[PDB]
């Protein structure tokens, strides 16, 4: 997988 | 057409954009009330953010589907690998041309300075995804520079557990794993921000409670990918 | 740029690239590029055609039906403030949606229509016509919504005529078609009954000689068949 | 609720 970064919130 | 609305129009188009899902309009309608030349408030900085964050977002997706197809190889793949990625190119200098222009201050309260910092980093970040020369090294060092000046603001002038500075440290951990091949800084600012947050989480406000706790599972997800 | 210029071969490449890109507007832009090239379209280059503008205008008719609730929502409300700008913003929208109809439904006509040969291709096209018709009067008000009704009828019903001559009951541009002319009757002609009694008997006749179907069509003409179906289960 | 139309294949 990719790395997750800040999602919208 | 943006700069003979009223401010206040822009900002309600905006939302009813977001509503309809139309984040291209919305993002459109987003620079024009930046131009307008007033501070944003929290709320119109999440407007603007997630529009700009759909755009890029669908174009990194895009560009992420060519590359692999182009890797796996006539000209036509690589000619539209190219095409989606200059234009992914000029939605992240329309934004790093508005934070420079209008948004990133000296005044202002820690927390806008600290979000438009990071936003900087991103989409520098994002940049650094596409680029191949030696312009690369150049745009990472942007990237880790406006990073690092939003680390040392957070440091001093935000608690441990605020939302906007978990998600700059989220983010800058993702770009020492993604970009800068630095996986031990990475996992370390990861495991750090974590640690520290959790222990000062009792003194978090109840309305940044949820964002918090999700920046928190997401350092989690993370450390346990990369470990 | 420059698509005149372009190999037929690699605009159909890069719209099937677009596809899985998940790039609507540059698909359909590939495909009307593919289209002005001048040779027929295969099967499937039609459902590259179809599948690229259809997400372009569903997209837009998902936000238009968005701003339009909210527009009639305020409007209700009554208040003395609010209103005028999601106004603007619906109209803004359905101007762009109205130009993706306009631009299908002239490539229809330049290009498509006339120059195809077979009954199958014939039918696919004039199909596509009383769609984008069909979008058009989901969105259209005045007297020119009257004129739009008529066009739509009008393709369909062709369509319906050269269908009903030259292709089995179970075919899937023929389901199709007969669906979509279903719902132009319960959704847009206010005619409950003709939609109905189309669908039921497309329904009946379709599975009246479905043992004959091919098992390359089996799955799109059940498929269509179970709308029929979920579409006569909401109309009665 | 709308009339569903034929969808992409
Ligand atoms: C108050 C303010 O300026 N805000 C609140 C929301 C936002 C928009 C984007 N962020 S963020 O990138 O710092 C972030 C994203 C997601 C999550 Br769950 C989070 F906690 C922060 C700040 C602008
Ligand atoms: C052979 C040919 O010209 N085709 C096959 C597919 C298509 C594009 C979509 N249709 S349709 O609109 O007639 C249709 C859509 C969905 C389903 Br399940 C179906 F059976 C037909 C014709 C172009
Ligand atoms: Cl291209
Ligand atoms: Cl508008
Ligand atoms: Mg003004
Ligand atoms: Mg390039
Ligand atoms: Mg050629
Ligand atoms: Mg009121
Ligand atoms: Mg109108």
């Amino acid at each position: 997988d990719r790395s997750s970064s800040a999602p919208n919130v | 057409a943006m700069g003979s609305m009223e401010r206040a129009s822009l900002i309600q188009k905006a939302k009813l954009a977001e509503q309809a899902e139309r984040y291209e309009d919305m993002a459109a309608f987003m620079k024009g009330a930046v131009e307008k030349g007033e501070e944003l408030s929290c709320e119109e900085r999440n407007l603007l953010s997630v529009a700009y964050k759909n755009v890029v977002g669908g174009q990194r997706a895009a560009w992420r589907v060519l590359s692999s197809i182009e890797q796996k190889s006539g000209p036509e793949v690589r000619e539209y690998r190219e095409k989606v990625e200059t234009e992914l190119q000029g939605v992240c200098d329309t934004v790093l041309g508005l934070l420079d222009s209008h948004l990133i201050k000296e005044a202002g309260d820690a927390e806008s300075r600290v979000f438009y910092l990071k936003m900087k980093g991103d989409y520098y970040r994002y940049l650094a995804e596409v680029a191949t020369g030696d312009d690369k090294k150049r745009i990472i060092d942007s990237a880790r520079s406006a990073y690092q000046e939003a680390m040392d603001i957070s440091k001093k002038e935000m608690p441990p557990t605020n939302p906007i500075r978990l998600g700059l440290a989220l983010n800058f951990s993702v770009f020492h794993y993604e970009i800068a091949n630095s996986p031990e800084e990475a996992i370390s600012l990861a495991k750090t921000t974590f640690d520290e947050a959790m222990a000062d989480l009792h003194t978090l406000s109840e309305d940044s409670y949820k964002d918090s706790t999700l920046i928190m599972q997401l350092l989690r997800d993370n450390l346990t990918l990369w470990t």
